[PDB]
């Protein structure tokens, strides 16, 4: 039908804009934040893909949890995530943020940021290489490309 | 600290930035907010070693 | 056949043997039902027809592998089969307060319930928890409550040993009842039929309803029983809305609107292709007084004591206050008059 | 043994009362500042409950240490170093009630 | 002596001015701003809560 | 012995450290209980817990001991002693290019005089010792939690404190906040028994 | 308006009535808190704090330990107010 | 036809702002051994469109502590004034020809400040309040010097009419006559637009996001557009004032092109300065503008008052 075609084309336009102008917040916790800086380094240049590191959570689209998420830090991470205006995405970088990593059996480490915020992409490594994080972000762009938000609305 | 076994009994780590950050208030006396940003950077602090 | 021995301490990493398929878990009640199931260590299967993004908030509710997401179609029994095939409990929460283009109250409160109940028997599911509405009448003024009664009979026909729950007006953080009245401030006054003096409502907290569903599954005697989940206090519509505008610190301007005019206003808001702000059935349901059914067990029989609205109303309506009245406590506002 | 702050239990009890007054007069501010969804009575009862947990203590050194930790907890609350999550951790809500009856324990699991 | 020659009940509570007209300074001390230079801040290295 | 595998031993520094240990013991016999020099040229002075301030102030101000830098301040938990907590002071002397160690002991209740007046670095070190072990330092300008969570209960670096702790955090959708719950592990920490049943070093054999 | 002993007694008894744990049957100017009303040390501390709020002065714990009866509270308030 | 002219002065300016975002990103990248947006569209030409669509499809949040009325009015004032300050610009013919267009520009800039003030105040956040106070301090420091330098350089123009600037510079750029005033005016324009070494109102590395920290989606896009439109407009003002261009009355395109190129060069220098220097401390900004510029601006004002009289070169009134 003509209705589905317009909605599908509109959905592609909306998805293309969101996935090609991802704005991660400047949020780094540990060793993995250093490799995150190397993704913004000239060699890999995350800004080349439109991925620009905004500072305030209210002006961001992705939260890249890069580092160990301690118990003392967990409430701060959740509130900063909640203050992100939707649509917002979470990318877990490093084994520390995935399932606790080296400090899984620690009295003051949350066993993965998944227990605090919903995660869209898990980037494995300790630390994941700057390409591995870039691969995860480019994988997130593909995941957003497969978002039929308006197309489902037309069929609700 | 070694007890004779193959696992260390106690391993205290002395972070150089642990003492430097303790004196942040001492150094940032009479300085503005923008100067504290400078003072934090000049101490070369990585919180992995500070928070062992 | 799928019988599991509970293990652990009932925590996040425990095993409870409560493998469940919560239909319509992407909704106000669904979130709490899944969260209660997830925290006990239950294999929760969440069917969804929306975008996986909308299901993201359900992900942290369970341990690794304890929350499985798989798509389903309400008009495809095959999709229902693959989502209830390995479940020993099935909970039906699918329900929309407004008729859509492709789904009407009959399709959501009669056809789907019947399909879920029918397929569950085929797969051998042990326990089914159906959620109707306290005021479900075969001759009710509202089509929403009309279909809610027809589907109730069909579920018992398809699934004879199925627990049926009839919540009154669930209220909570993401509710469309307390937020509904508090959002009427944008339209100036508060239109109420007969100034809300001829309607009695007995709202129920969202947590109590969710815990009642979980306790119903745990209870071995809930099979075949029909429960009615109601709050501990009955309020007049005018008194309840005034209390809603009281803890919200909003100027309460109630003006009586005739029934035909209010129905006309409801029709205007149905034009919106998105979620309507109000509906003609929404108007009739709000004006309809809550039924009293002392012949049915409630939350008390399941061990959960209903929480009074006064204790849990500050949570819902705090976001509706201005900066002036954000830090005000929950004790300054006096409880409204209850018709008990 | 060398004392910490008090040489007698009466002296130690004095500091406990001083801490309780500070805690009792802080609860209205804690509910207001943290925007808690509880009543002032609930917080003040909770303060009483936590004090009553350490009621069997008889060693004055332990009493002083408990008050020292009590003041530290109060300072975090006054300075809003704690958050709403930290304050509401005393009111265990997500934790399911664990019955203390033998037959109830027997039904649930192998817990001794 | 006193504030006025013919004092009344209301005026009797009011005391005479200081001898050097220097009113005792008030103790309404100005409170500072407890800004939270918290973890999210870009200059805080992500895991530093600076309560200034 | 000799040859590349072994580590060379310097006797000159050993003699100097032994002489300085005798010097310190002579000057401060009221608090010094024992003096040792390890084979790798590290000097340790053992001090009665009341001698923290006097001995440290001597080692900081004395013309023949200018240990003006507090290298480290830690505690060692040995739960087999009456005074399980062993407080260790690491000092550095830039004037004589040497280091010294001061070791005291304390119980779970007996406080220790705070060396903030001696070294201003001891502030956060004593805060960390209190947070991790529970040792209380009297006359401390600001003693509170430095490394653990704000509502944390217990001192983790104690030998009897479990590795995984007692509580864990997660986000609950009902209460809209991070909540603490008793720790439950998907996989238990597999404890390994690694010690060999055969004596490795005959030089450290304890009497039967 | 000058302060009177009867006014102090009435205000003290009103504050005691406001306290929930105090049963009005045993409540009298002479009735001991712990011995008769059935109160704890912490309950007495809460009562002292309520009296401080009512009368707007600070009672050190040294005096609060002495205060055990409503008449004793009235006497302390009168002495502090010179009434 | 006048409405068509209004649209042909507003929509192209918004497109220029949108693509100036991309130009800035790519210039910073290539000055940082990087590559600017290069994936979205050919050479990144589709990046601004993606950014705009994302921002306007992003959920805007209304802070609970914020005063809604001011919080919404501030962005509107910022953009409306940013689009209005282009009305009197002579390129070569001004849309609205005012005898005192220069004072109109000054007044419009002075009003635009309240956008940052109210956005900061109404945001009801500590960082936003700090950003608003920093904006206040910034406008305290540059306004006097800005006005004095502008007056001194217009003393050789004969009037505050902007169009006359083209005639005055018919044989020679006015920068050859007031290059110290040109330098000070350039720095004052940098400080005014909350730009390079003077990005104190926003303070990304010190105030997270400054006054606009609580702004998201559409309103944030409006503030960004207003900021960059003010950048381009101020660079255009610098071009017409000092870097005069030839105007053949029968071929206005010649001026338009020369003007555009000069404005583009000045904007590129703005980005160049942004990626070359550290940020000032606003105490140091105020001290500089009050103790190194202001005395010199007063001295040069005296000089440029006395010079036409002492050289019998007073410009015509009409
Ligand atoms: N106060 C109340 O809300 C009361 C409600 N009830 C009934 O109990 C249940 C409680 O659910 P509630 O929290 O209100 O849910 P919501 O209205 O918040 O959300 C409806 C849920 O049902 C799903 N759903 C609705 N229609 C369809 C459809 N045609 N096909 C597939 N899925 C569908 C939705 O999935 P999706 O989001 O993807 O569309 C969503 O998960 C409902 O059946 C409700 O009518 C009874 C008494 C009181
Ligand atoms: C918001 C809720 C906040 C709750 C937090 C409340 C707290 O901080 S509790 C910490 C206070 N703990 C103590 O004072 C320990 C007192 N130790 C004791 O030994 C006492 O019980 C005494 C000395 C026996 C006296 O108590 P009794 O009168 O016998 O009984
Ligand atoms: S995953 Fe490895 S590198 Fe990354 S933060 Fe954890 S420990 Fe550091």
């Amino acid at each position: 039908s003509r209705g589905e075609y317009v909605v599908a084309k509109l959905d592609d336009l909306v998805n293309w804009a969101r996935r090609s102008s991802l704005w991660p917040m400047t949020f780094g916790l540990a060793c993995c934040a250093v490799e995150m800086m190397h993704m913004a380094a000239p060699r890999y240049d995350m800004d080349r893909f439109g991925v620009v590191f905004r500072a305030s959570p209210r002006q961001s689209d992705v939260m890249i949890v890069a580092g160990t998420l301690t118990n003392k830090m967990a409430p701060a991470l959740r509130k900063v995530y909640d203050q992100m205006p939707e649509p917002r995405y979470v990318v877990s970088m490093g084994s520390c943020a995935n399932g606790g990593g080296y400090y899984h059996y620690s009295y003051s480490v949350v066993r993965g940021c998944d227990r605090i915020v919903p995660v869209d992409i898990y980037v494995p490594g300790c630390p994941p290489t700057a390409e591995a994080l870039l691969y995860g972000i480019l994988q997130l762009q593909r995941k957003i490309k497969r978002e039929k938000r308006l197309r489902i609305w037309y069929r609700r | 600290v070694s007890d004779g076994s193959s696992r260390p009994y106690r391993c205290k780590i002395k972070a150089p930035g642990f003492a430097h950050l303790a004196g942040l208030d001492k150094m940032s006396k009479g300085h503005m907010l923008a100067d504290v940003v400078a003072i934090i950077g000049t101490q070369d602090i990585v919180f992995g070693e500070v928070d062992r | 056949h799928h019988a599991l021995i509970p293990h652990g301490k009932g925590g996040r990493s425990s095993v409870s043997g409560i493998v469940a398929t919560v239909f319509g878990a992407t909704g106000f009640l669904g979130r709490y039902v899944v969260n209660h199931l997830g925290r006990m260590g239950s294999q929760v299967i969440v069917p969804y027809r929306c975008e996986p993004y909308d299901t993201m908030h359900l992900r942290p509710m369970g341990d690794l592998g304890q929350i499985i997401f798989m798509e389903w179609n309400g008009k495809d029994k095959d999709s229902i089969r693959k989502v209830v095939e390995h479940s020993n409990v099935v909970i039906n929460l699918v329900g929309r307060e407004w008729e859509t283009k492709n789904f009407d109250f009959e399709d959501v409160f009669v056809k789907i319930p019947h399909a879920i109940a029918q397929v569950s028997k085929e797969a051998g599911v042990e326990k089914l928890i159906h959620i109707s509405h306290l005021n479900a009448d075969i001759k009710s003024p509202s089509r929403y409550l009309r279909s809610k009664a027809v589907g109730e009979k069909e579920v018992r026909a398809a699934f004879p040993e199925a627990t049926i729950i009839k919540p009154s007006d669930i209220f909570g953080r993401e509710d469309r009842f307390l937020n509904y009245f508090a959002s009427m401030r944008w339209f100036g006054g508060v239109p109420l039929i007969s100034l809300g003096k001829e309607t009695v409502k007995q709202p129920v907290y969202i947590v109590d309803v969710s815990k009642g569903i979980i306790n119903a599954i745990k209870d071995p005697d809930a099979k075949g029983k029909t429960f009615a989940f109601v709050g501990p206090n009955r309020y007049l519509l005018f008194d309840l809305v005034q209390y809603i505008f009281a803890v919200a610190y909003r100027p309460f301007l109630p003006y009586p609107l005739p029934h035909f005019a209010y129905r006309w206003v409801g029709r205007l808001f149905e034009v919106s292709p998105f979620e309507p702000w109000t509906t003609r059935d929404k108007v009739e349901r709000v004006h309809m007084s809550d039924m009293t059914l002392p012949h049915l067990p409630g939350l008390e029989d399941l061990g959960i004591q209903a929480t009074p609205l006064e204790l849990k109303a500050i949570e819902v309506l705090r976001r509706h206050r201005t900066y002036r009245w954000l830090t005000s406590e929950m004790e300054d506002v006096k409880p409204a008059k209850t018709v008990n | 043994v060398k004392p910490i702050f008090s040489r007698d239990m009466n002296e130690a009890k004095r500091r406990v009362r001083e801490l309780y007054r500070a805690w009792y007069r802080e609860v209205p501010n804690t509910v207001h500042l943290f925007q808690l969804d509880i009543s002032v009575k609930q917080g003040r009862d909770k303060v009483r409950e936590m004090f009553m947990k350490n009621a069997h203590v008889t060693d004055p050194r332990v009493v002083d240490l408990l008050v020292i930790k009590g003041k530290m907890e109060l300072e975090e609350t006054i300075n809003v170093w704690k958050q709403r999550t930290h304050i509401m951790r005393f009111f265990h809500e997500t934790e399911a009630p664990r019955p203390t009856d033998f037959l109830s324990k027997f039904y649930v699991g192998h817990d001794p | 002596g006193g504030a006025v020659m013919y004092p009344t009940k209301e005026t009797a509570h009011w005391k005479p001015p200081p001898w050097n007209d220097v009113d005792p300074p008030k103790d309404t001390l100005v409170s500072n701003l407890t800004l939270n230079f918290g973890p999210q801040h870009p200059a805080a290295h992500g895991v530093l809560r600076l309560v200034m | 012995d000799t040859r590349p595998t072994i580590r060379p031993r310097n006797d000159v520094v050993h003699k100097q450290l032994s002489a300085f240990g005798q010097y310190v013991a002579e000057i401060l016999p009221k608090y010094v209980q024992q003096v040792q020099v390890s084979c790798f040229n590290e000097l340790e002075i053992f001090i009665h817990p009341d001698g923290v301030i006097p001995v440290l102030t001597f080692l900081r101000d004395h013309t023949n001991a200018q240990f003006k830098s507090l290298a480290d301040l830690t505690a060692v938990d040995v739960p087999t002693r009456q005074n399980r907590f062993e407080i260790v002071y690491n000092l550095l002397s830039l004037r004589f290019n040497s280091r010294i160690r001061v070791k005291t002991y304390t119980d779970e209740l007996t406080p220790i005089e705070s060396s903030v007046t001696v070294y201003k670095a001891a502030n956060w070190y004593e805060r960390e010792i209190w947070d991790m072990f529970g040792v209380f330092f009297a006359n401390h300008p600001d003693l509170r939690r430095i490394l653990t969570d704000y509502g944390f209960e217990g001192h983790p670096f104690r030998k009897d404190f479990p590795l995984s702790g007692y509580v864990e955090l997660r986000y609950d959708d009902e209460v809209k906040r991070v909540v603490a719950e008793p720790v439950e592990l998907a996989q238990e920490f597999r404890k390994f028994d690694l010690n060999s049943p055969w004596e490795a070093f005959p030089a450290y054999r304890q009497p039967p | 308006p000058p302060l009177t002993l009867e006014a102090i007694k009435d205000r003290v008894l009103y504050v005691l009535k406001l306290y929930d744990k105090i049963d009005p049957e045993k409540l009298s100017v002479n009735s001991h808190f712990m011995k008769d009303l059935g109160l704890d040390s912490l309950d007495q501390v809460e009562i002292i704090m309520a009296m401080e709020d009512e009368f707007g002065f600070e009672i050190p714990d040294i005096d609060a330990e002495k205060l055990m009866c409503p008449q004793e509270i009235v006497d302390y308030i009168a002495d502090k107010k010179d009434v | 036809m006048f409405m068509i002219n209004i649209l042909s002065l507003i929509i192209p300016i918004l497109l220029a702002v949108a693509f100036l975002t991309l130009v800035e990103r790519k210039v910073l990248g290539y000055m940082q051994l990087r590559k600017g947006p290069n994936v979205v569209g050919p050479y990144g030409l589709l990046q601004p469109i993606a950014d705009a669509l994302k921002l306007f499809t992003k959920e805007p949040l209304r802070p609970a502590t914020s005063s809604i009325s001011m919080f919404i009015i501030a962005p509107i004032l910022a953009l409306s004034l940013a689009l209005t300050m282009w009305v009197p610009l002579p390129m070569p013919y001004p849309l609205i020809n005012m005898n005192l267009g220069v004072l109109f520009m000054l007044a419009m800039s002075s009003l635009a400040v309240y956008s940052i003030l109210w956005s900061g105040w109404a945001s009801n956040s500590k960082y936003a309040l700090i950003g608003a106070l920093r904006a206040v301090a910034q406008t305290i420091s540059y306004e006097v010097t800005l006005a004095i330098i502008l007056l001194s350089v217009l003393l050789m123009n004969g009037s505050y009419t902007l169009s006359t600037l083209i005639t005055t510079q018919e044989h020679i750029w006015m920068i050859f006559t007031s290059w110290p005033l040109a330098m000070m005016w350039f720095i004052s324009t940098l400080a005014e637009t909350n730009r390079a070494p003077f990005d104190l109102t926003e303070g990304e590395s010190e105030l997270v996001s400054g006054f606009n920290v609580e702004y998201a989606a559409g309103p944030f896009a409006m503030f960004f557009m207003a900021e960059y439109a003010n950048i381009i407009m101020m660079n255009a003002f610098t071009a017409i004032l000092f870097l005069g261009a030839s105007h053949d009355p029968h071929t206005p395109e010649l001026y338009t092109i020369n003007f555009v190129l000069k404005t583009l060069a000045l904007t590129i220098t703005f980005l160049w300065i942004r990626a070359s220097y550290p940020r000032f401390r606003y105490d140091q900004l105020m001290h500089l503008l009050w103790k190194s510029f202001l005395p010199l601006t007063l001295a040069l004002c005296m000089w440029h008052i006395s010079l036409p009289i002492m050289t019998a070169s007073i410009p015509p009134q009409s």
